[PDB]
């Protein structure tokens, strides 16, 4: 299966995946709308 | 008027988030400021201090979204390069609310020795 | 059973401070929803304050004021529509807002492969112990089907 | 009869698989991603504001294809998976 | 409980054992200072107790497991066909301990392909795989062919007392489940029940090839039914 | 419009992340030990649910 490390890999990733897109999101929509 | 309950509001909550009825139901001692090596008990004084700190984060962000505009205007009304003088002013927030931050970070690596993330 | 201060850090990071900060901008606009979101801030702030187990019911609100808070410093520190010291200053905020995100995420993480991911029927130099369910399964496999145990009100829902 | 089929079964020939197991995982993310992009411009199709003829001749023709993608997606990403089909 | 799979190619086994001691039961009861004495001093001393269970599995096993019906056991180790478990408790005269063991295995040494035609395989399966002296007083073999056989021919090297065909639906089994085969036997011993059951089927292409296409037709019938409520006027 | 699909893309894209990280933070006494019940009353709560489900919801 898989193990501890990487489990705890793959959640970090998610979360700055998560957070990163949200902040992408947030610049366009600030950015190109009154 | 909407400042008065706002203030009255939000200064409640900041004395209730940092375990003001914790000194009420339990009866501690005021000082010895911080408790070393105890996450779950605390002396009186600090929830006097920690309101301080939280008291003026907040404080900080709510200026960096309102209040960055009456700075300039009874600071410096010279009304030049008020483009800059609020340029300036959101630098010196931010670093602000970062180095209050890191006080936040160091008084609960007090509270609790093993924090990976510090801060600092 | 009163809780004390560090552990609403330890349960949220970096948006305890947020959540008051988010109240009151929520203050100053006042719409009608707005006041729905104050009180359930005021009450599940005191209700935590006296008891530990209610911090639950707290987060929810804590989240929205704090998302709140956060996207309206964004609306301005993110909105770049040249002269550049507007761009550095908005720079500076936004950048220590996203380095605070990516904080959150690691102290998250951390805190809940730390604190609340361990198990309860086998407890963990640093050997497995595995006592409860050896002798439960013994129970279960050596005993007659309609006896009765007698112990402790504690362990009436494992027995 | 026992011994005719035990004889039988000693022909040199044995089983093969179509699709080696090691190499399931890559074709699942492979077509994880077609299963993704095609079924996507399908549902977007709807809400053209078209002709209904023509954003039905062409939901079905994305969807027969997006379909028969996620099947043998699924098939190979459960057997990665550990469970096997 | 033996599961074939073309597509991955494999064969799971997967056993449940209702196991008991009948050996001279314990005369003024279960002491553990005892027990924790004799393990001090008697180093390899026979006993009449259960303290390890030795399985011998077919070569080249791999993802083996030991299960309880409390969850799972964490003293086992498998090395060279072989796989110790340790019960949670010391099986002593008179004890039952019901647990369960798995493992897999590739499927290319246990099914053959007539060279008669492309399309029609044959199966030889063990009967048993456990410890090395144990009695088996009632066993159940299900053979789980996939969705799409049919069986063809079968035979047992010893003499069942019932054996059954039907289907039994699991993971992605949509129109009709696996084809499960089973044999009764009573009086098995370990050693000397050596054998394989022979199984002869057929498994067309056209069923290989079914699979997907039903999963494919459930996804398809969704996409449609969402179509239908996302283009239909219900406004007032 | 052009910006009206991009943010309909890309916040789907979020709502996949933001599953795939409570999932795959919440599973780290699952993949380290095993799948069980953790405390006591969940214990009966299993018990209450697999008692509804083995026999009928009227029965239940
Ligand atoms: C929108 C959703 C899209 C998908 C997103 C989520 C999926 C990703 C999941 C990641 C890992 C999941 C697998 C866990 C690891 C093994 C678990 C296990 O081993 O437990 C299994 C349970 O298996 C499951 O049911 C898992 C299902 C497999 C998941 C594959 C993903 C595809 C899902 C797409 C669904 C499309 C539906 C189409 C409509 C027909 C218990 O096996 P057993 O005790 O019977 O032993 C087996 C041994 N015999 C057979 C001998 C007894
Ligand atoms: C709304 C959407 C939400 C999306 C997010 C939701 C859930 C994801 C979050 C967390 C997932 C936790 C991961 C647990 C994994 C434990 C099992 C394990 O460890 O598997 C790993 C293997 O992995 C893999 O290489 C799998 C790679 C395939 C990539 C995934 C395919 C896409 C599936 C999703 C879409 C499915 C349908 C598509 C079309 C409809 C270990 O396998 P093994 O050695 O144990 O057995 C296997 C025995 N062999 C090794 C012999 C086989
Ligand atoms: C516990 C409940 C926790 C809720 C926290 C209090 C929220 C009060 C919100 C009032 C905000 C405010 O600015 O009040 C103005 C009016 O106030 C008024 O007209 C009267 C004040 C509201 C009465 C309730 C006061 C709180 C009572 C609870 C505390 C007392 C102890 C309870 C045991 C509205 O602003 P505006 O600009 O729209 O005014 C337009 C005038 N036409
Ligand atoms: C309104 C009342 C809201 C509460 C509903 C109470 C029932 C909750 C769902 C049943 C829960 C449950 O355990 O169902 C099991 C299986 O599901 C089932 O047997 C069927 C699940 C639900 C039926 C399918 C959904 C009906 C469609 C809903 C439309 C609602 C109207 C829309 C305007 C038990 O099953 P069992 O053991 O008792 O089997 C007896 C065969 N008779
Ligand atoms: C674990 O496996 C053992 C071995 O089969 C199971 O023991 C069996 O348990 C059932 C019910 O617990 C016994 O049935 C009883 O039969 C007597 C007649 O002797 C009857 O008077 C009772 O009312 C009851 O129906 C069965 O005899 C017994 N088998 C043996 C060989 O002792 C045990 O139940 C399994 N435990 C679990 C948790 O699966
Ligand atoms: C051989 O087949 C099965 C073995 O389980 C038995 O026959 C069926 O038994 C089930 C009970 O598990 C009944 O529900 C069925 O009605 C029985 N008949 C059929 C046709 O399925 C029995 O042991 C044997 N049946 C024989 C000898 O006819």
């Amino acid at each position: 299966m898989i193990s501890d490390e990487q489990l705890n890999s793959l959640a970090i990733t998610f979360g700055i995946v998560m957070m990163t897109l949200i902040v992408i999101y947030h610049a366009v929509d600030s950015t190109m709308s009154p | 008027s909407r400042i008065i309950w706002a203030t009255l509001s939000t200064f409640f909550i900041i004395c209730m988030i940092s375990a003001y009825m914790f000194n009420q139901i339990r009866n501690t001692q005021l000082a010895g400021y911080f408790l070393p090596n105890e996450f779950q008990h605390q002396f009186a004084i600090e929830t006097q201090v920690m309101v301080l700190i939280y008291g003026t984060l907040a404080a900080l962000v709510v200026v960096l979204v309102k209040g960055i505009q009456f700075l300039r205007s009874h600071l410096y009304p010279e009304t030049k390069k008020a483009y800059f003088i609020d340029a300036i002013l959101a630098s010196f927030c931010a670093l602000f609310i970062y180095v209050f931050f890191a006080a936040l970070t160091t008084v609960f690596t007090i509270k609790s020795p093993a924090y990976p993330f510090p801060l600092l | 059973q009163p809780v004390s201060w560090p552990a609403f850090f330890f349960d949220t990071h970096f948006l305890i401070w947020l959540f008051p900060a988010g109240v009151f901008l929520l203050f100053l606009d006042l719409k009608d929803e707005h006041v729905f979101v104050i009180a359930y801030s005021v009450l599940c702030s005191y209700f935590a304050g006296v008891m530990v187990r209610l911090m639950l019911t707290l987060t929810p609100v804590i989240c929205v004021s704090a998302a709140v808070a956060l996207s309206k410093i964004f609306d301005i520190y993110l909105d770049f529509k040249i002269k550049p010291a507007a761009l550095l200053a908005k720079l500076i905020v936004s950048g220590s807002f996203i380095f605070y995100l990516y904080l959150f995420v690691f102290h998250s993480t951390w805190v809940t492969r730390t604190a609340y991911s361990s198990p309860s029927v086998v407890l963990p130099k640093l050997a497995l112990i595995d006592d409860f369910r050896e002798a439960y399964y013994w129970l279960r496999m050596n005993s007659d089907e309609d006896s009765k145990v007698a112990a402790w009100w504690d362990y009436g829902y494992q027995i | 009869t026992y011994e005719q089929l035990y004889k039988e079964f000693h022909s040199s020939k044995s089983f093969q698989p179509f699709i080696h197991l090691d190499t399931q995982p890559k074709f699942a993310i492979c077509g994880l991603i077609v299963t993704l992009a095609v079924l996507s411009s399908a549902l977007f199709a709807v809400g053209s504001k078209s002709s209904y003829i023509k954003k039905l001749f062409f939901y079905t023709i994305l969807s027969v294809i997006g379909s028969l993608f996620a099947g043998l997606t699924t098939v190979f990403a459960s057997n990665s998976f550990g469970v096997y089909v | 409980d033996i599961w074939l799979s073309h597509w991955a190619s494999t064969i799971q086994f997967e056993e449940y054992y209702e196991l008991t001691n009948k050996a001279a039961k314990l005369s003024k009861g279960f002491s553990r200072l005892e027990l924790m004495k004799q393990i001090q001093t008697q180093n390899m001393r026979q006993t009449h107790f259960v303290t390890v269970l030795d399985m011998l599995l077919p070569e080249g096993a791999t993802d083996h497991y030991f299960t309880d019906l409390v969850g799972l056991v964490s003293t086992s180790h498998a090395e060279r066909d072989h796989f110790f478990i340790r019960p949670r408790f010391p099986i002593f005269g008179g004890w039952n301990y019901n647990f369960t063991v798995g493992w897999t295995n590739k499927l290319s040494d246990f099914l053959h392909v007539s060279s008669g035609s492309d399309e029609k395989f044959v199966a030889s399966i063990p009967i048993l795989n456990g410890p090395p002296d144990t009695v088996y007083d009632n066993v159940e073999l299900s053979v789980f062919l996939p969705e799409g056989a049919e069986i063809f021919d079968i035979d047992s090297p010893v003499p069942f007392t019932n054996v059954s065909i039907e289907t039994q639906k699991s993971y992605f089994d949509l129109n009709k489940g696996h084809v499960k085969l089973t044999f009764s036997y009573r009086n098995l011993i370990s050693q000397v029940a050596n054998g394989q059951v022979l199984i002869k089927y057929d498994y067309p292409k056209s069923s290989f090839f079914k699979k997907p296409l039903s999963i494919a037709c459930y996804i398809f019938t969704a996409l449609m039914g969402v179509f239908v409520l996302k283009t239909l006027n219900m406004n007032v | 419009c052009v910006l009206s699909v991009f943010q309909t893309i890309l916040k789907l894209v979020i709502f996949v992340a933001i599953f795939g990280a409570a999932i795959s933070s919440r599973l780290f006494a699952v993949i380290k030990f095993e799948s069980i019940i953790h405390e006591f009353d969940p214990w009966f709560n299993y018990r209450a649910t697999k008692y509804l489900v083995n026999n009928s919801f009227y029965k239940f």
